[PDB]
């Protein structure tokens, strides 16, 4: 009930100051502008990351594993690989 | 025209937090926009409902007056 | 197959390879008692028991997801450990980094636990599809097993057992079956298991052994090519 | 109270030792419990964690064990002086001195 | 006693000390054991970094005015200081200068009021060192096989007996100070090691260094006392005693 709610009103707004109708268009514009430069820093880190990870490893240093490569190696193993670990374990360590 | 309009428009925010429900609930990163999209959506149907409920009393207010000044001046 | 050709790929302004103090004007300059009036600085003696207390909760609170399943418990601590390694592996010298190194890591480990509390960190969700799908293969394993019915797996363990007997019989002038021979005669099964796959094995052909499939062929008429037009 | 153990809700029950030979034998059944520890058997009382597999990070993840067992809350700043058997029953000592002592729980 | 404590039950006497670098607060605080995924609320409530902020840094903000409030009831603070603030608040619509003068008084009592109600720090680092230089000491205990137990150190309050401490019966340091500026505590140790233990008593107070008008050292150990407890012996370790360093160094006395 209070007049604070009198800045809802948009159709007698030539009587005041006739100014929110042109700040938000710039505020729209700036919001855009963001969004394409800000999507473009922020997406765009992936090249780095994809090149680094599978062409900056060198033989004269140690490549540590990372957390996404342990949880891969024990918990997304396929078939074969369990074929193959069980297959030399009994050949070389049970058969000789 | 001007109400139904900005009201589907206000409706299709609606619509890009469901269709983003999970994203806005439980990202962190988003969480500005889940407590604050409400108080932007009632100022934008403030707005909305405002204008048409002004509107709609001058209307009023002038269809009345007509009729009483029309009796009158008969 | 392709090496760096310049040799001053690894060179800094700093020295070579250092990504711990990047040379920057306004550098680290030492201040006195006697003369120094008033400080503001943030550093602090405080980033070690911050190191440990790090590593307890994001622990504690990634298993509350793990359902008491110790050996994801025992794999999650291996990949914990992982990722507060780095600073004491890492080419880079750590100790020497601009503004304290120990301060930086331990920041950012926070911004990782922030993001555990809430169980949206991308390894936790990560962690959680990786052990689903491999519980659904190490399920559908015990239903044949109580069934009484062979596994995929053992099928080839038996098959490549009985392989290595044809092979080492006629290996009667050497005796060394080394690793490397073990190995060729596994990889060609798998390439022709993984073909079977897609393309099973009807007859005594065996996995993938008719000509016939790979004839031209139509996309069915109950699915066509939803992404494109055809002709 | 109740914990998950492999996705059965089992309940959580807490130990009380107030014995000098029942945190010797608690201590080892717990360091020999952890995956990461080498020679369970050639470990006694007086042996450094360091010589069985162990470094700073594996004493956060026993520390954590024994507030689990236990019930205790035991601070960072303590945790990093546990690189021996002897140093755990000790502190387990220390803990039921001050509650007996004070009678509260030292400061976390 | 530590003045700022949220419901975090982990690391008391370092939660006012400690800067983490979240965006917001954790969902839930630090857990003390392994937790069920119904334990705890997914998707907290909506509004919940603003009701976590309020809880977690203003509310334990607040008890540590509410818990050191004594320490700001001087007349300086209570009349003076609010007296003059009204004075120039009549002329407010007159000219700026009015505006200032009235409301700088205010922002001095903040400033008082923050100062004298944070938790009371020494230099702890000097404290090990004198401990660690101690022969007696270094038997039973090794900072790489110390651990607390319990920590408390709070101000004391009034004045105090004016007989050991006649610098505080000044009626002009009466009007800007209720308190004496000085804390009494105590430091729980044990040695993982050895399997000692020892209660490290001190008092401190404020004293003048080198200079005129300046403090030299806020908290200076005027008496250090430790009763040390082992195996079957029990020592009593005088590092610093009142009776001799009473006699060379007296308090500072601070105004304002
Ligand atoms: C060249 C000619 C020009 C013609 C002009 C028209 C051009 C075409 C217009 C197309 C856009 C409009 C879509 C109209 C429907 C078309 C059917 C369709 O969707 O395509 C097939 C579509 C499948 O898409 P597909 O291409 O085959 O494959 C998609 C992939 O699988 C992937 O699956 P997916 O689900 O992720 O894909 C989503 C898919 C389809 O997503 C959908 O689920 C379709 C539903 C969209 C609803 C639009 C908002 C309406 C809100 C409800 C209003 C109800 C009013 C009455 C209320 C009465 C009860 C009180 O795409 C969209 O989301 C389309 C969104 C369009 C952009 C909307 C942006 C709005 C902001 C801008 C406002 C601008 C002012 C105008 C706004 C007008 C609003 C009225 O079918 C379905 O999705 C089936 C849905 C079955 C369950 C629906 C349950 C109801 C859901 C209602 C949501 C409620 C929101 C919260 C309440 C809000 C009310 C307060
Ligand atoms: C007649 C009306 C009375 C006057 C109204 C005055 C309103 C005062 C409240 C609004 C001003 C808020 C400004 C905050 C700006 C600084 C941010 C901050 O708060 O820092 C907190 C900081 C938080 O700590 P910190 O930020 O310094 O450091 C935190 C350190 N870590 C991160 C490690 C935890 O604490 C303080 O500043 C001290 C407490 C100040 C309390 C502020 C005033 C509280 C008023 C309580 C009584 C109000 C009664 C009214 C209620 C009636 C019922 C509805
Ligand atoms: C009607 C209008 C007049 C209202 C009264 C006067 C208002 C004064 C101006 C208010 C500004 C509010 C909006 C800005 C918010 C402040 C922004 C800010 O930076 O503050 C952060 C500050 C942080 O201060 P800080 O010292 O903790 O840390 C900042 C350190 N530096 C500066 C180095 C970065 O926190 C505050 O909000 C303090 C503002 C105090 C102002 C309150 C005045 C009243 C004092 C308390 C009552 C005392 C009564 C006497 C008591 C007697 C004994 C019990
Ligand atoms: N030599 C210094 N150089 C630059 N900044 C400093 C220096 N000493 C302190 N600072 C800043 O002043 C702050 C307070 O110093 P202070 O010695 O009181 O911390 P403290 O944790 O209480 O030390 P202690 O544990 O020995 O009591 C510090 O956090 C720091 O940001
Ligand atoms: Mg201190």
């Amino acid at each position: 009930i209070l007049d604070y709610l009198f800045l809802l009103d948009l159709n007698d707004d030539l009587t005041r100051k006739a100014v929110f109708e042109q700040v938000i268009i710039f505020i729209f514009i700036y919001c855009t502008m963001n969004f394409l430069a800000w999507s473009t820093v922020v997406e765009l880190i992936w090249p780095t990351h994809f090149f680094n990870r599978r062409h900056s490893s060198s033989q004269e240093f140690i490549r540590f594993r990372t957390y996404t490569e342990v949880l891969l190696k024990i918990s997304a193993y396929n078939d074969f690989f369990y074929v193959l670990n069980n297959y030399y374990y009994n050949q070389k360590l049970i058969l000789k | 025209a001007t109400a139904l309009y900005k009201s589907s428009a206000l409706a299709g925010n609606l619509f890009l937090y469901a269709y983003n429900y999970n994203n806005f609930t439980a990202n962190i990163r988003l969480r500005t926009m889940r407590y604050l999209f409400p108080v932007v959506s009632l100022a934008i149907f403030g707005n909305i409902y405002w204008d048409y409920r002004s509107q709609l009393v001058k209307v009023n207010l002038f269809d009345e007056y007509i009729q009483a000044r029309a009796q009158e001046l008969v | 197959g392709y090496k760096i050709r310049n040799k001053s790929i690894f060179w800094t302004r700093a020295g070579w390879k250092n990504n711990w103090h990047p040379k920057n004007f306004n550098a680290p300059r030492p201040s006195y008692g006697e003369f120094t009036m008033g400080i503001r600085c943030r550093n602090d003696h405080h980033s070690f028991l911050r190191y440990v207390q790090t590593y307890r909760n994001m622990s504690r609170h990634c298993k509350q997801y793990f359902l008491g399943d110790k050996q994801l418990e025992e794999t999650f601590i291996l990949g914990l450990r992982s990722l507060f390694l780095v600073p004491y592996d890492s080419q880079c010298l750590t100790d020497q980094i601009k503004h304290g190194g120990e301060r930086r890591f331990v920041d950012q480990l926070d911004r990782d636990f922030e993001l555990i509390s809430y169980n949206t960190h991308p390894y936790q969700l990560f962690t959680y599809t990786v052990r689903n799908e491999h519980l659904a293969w190490k399920n559908e394993q015990y239903e044949k097993i109580q069934k009484g019915e062979k596994t995929f797996e053992q099928e080839l363990l038996d098959y490549l057992d009985e392989q290595v007997l044809a092979e080492k019989a006629k290996l009667r002038d050497g005796q060394n079956f080394s690793i490397e021979r073990m190995t060729e005669i596994a990889l060609h099964v798998f390439r022709k298991a993984r073909a079977g796959k897609v393309r099973p094995a009807q007859d005594v052909r065996g996995p993938d052994g008719n000509v016939n499939d790979f004839l031209e062929q139509r996309r069915p008429f109950e699915h066509p090519n939803p992404t494109g037009v055809t002709h | 109270l109740t914990q998950y153990v492999e996705g059965q809700i089992v309940n959580r029950n807490q130990l009380t030792l107030k014995k000098q030979e029942d945190i010797e034998q608690y201590v080892l059944k717990l360091v020999r419990g952890y995956f990461r520890t080498t020679n369970k058997q050639g470990l006694n009382i007086n042996s450094v964690l360091q010589d069985h597999g162990l470094d700073e990070f594996d004493s956060i993840e026993l520390a954590m064990q024994v507030e689990e067992d236990l019930g205790y809350v035991i601070s960072a700043e303590t945790i990093p002086v546990l690189n021996k058997v002897k140093h755990f029953v000790n502190y387990i000592n220390h803990v039921e001195q001050f509650k007996a002592e004070n009678g509260k729980a030292p400061i976390a | 006693q530590m003045g700022f404590s949220s419901d975090n039950p982990y690391n008391k006497r370092w939660e006012y000390k400690w800067k983490h670098s979240y965006y917001t607060y954790p969902r839930d605080y630090e857990h003390t054991e392994v937790r069920k995924p119904q334990d705890s609320k997914d998707v907290p409530p909506i509004y919940f970094a603003y009701y976590k902020d309020f809880v977690d840094r203003w509310l334990p903000g607040m008890n540590m005015w509410w818990q050191r409030r004594h320490r700001i009831f001087d007349k300086f603070n209570v009349y003076f200081l609010p007296g003059m603030s009204l004075f120039f608040y009549q002329f407010a619509d007159l000219a700026l200068g009015f505006k200032i003068m009235a409301a700088f008084p205010l922002f001095l009592a903040y400033t008082r009021i923050r100062d004298k109600t944070l938790d009371p720090d020494f230099k702890e680092t000097y404290l090990r060192d004198m401990i660690y230089q101690n022969p007696e000491i270094t038997k039973y205990f090794n900072e790489e096989t110390i651990h607390v137990l319990d920590y408390e150190f709070e101000y004391l309050p009034g004045y105090l007996c004016p007989e050991k401490f006649p610098e505080y019966q000044n009626k002009t340091w009466q009007f800007f100070n209720t308190d004496t500026a000085q804390a009494e505590g105590f430091f729980k140790f044990g040695d993982v090691e050895s399997g000692a233990t020892m209660t490290l008593k001190f008092k401190t107070m404020p004293i003048p260094g080198k200079f005129r008008y300046q403090v030299g050292e806020p908290f200076y150990f005027y008496d250090l006392r430790a009763e040390i407890k082992c195996d079957g012996v029990y020592k009593e370790v005088v590092l610093v005693d009142e009776k001799e360093s009473l006699k060379k160094i007296r308090p500072f006395l601070f105004l304002i």
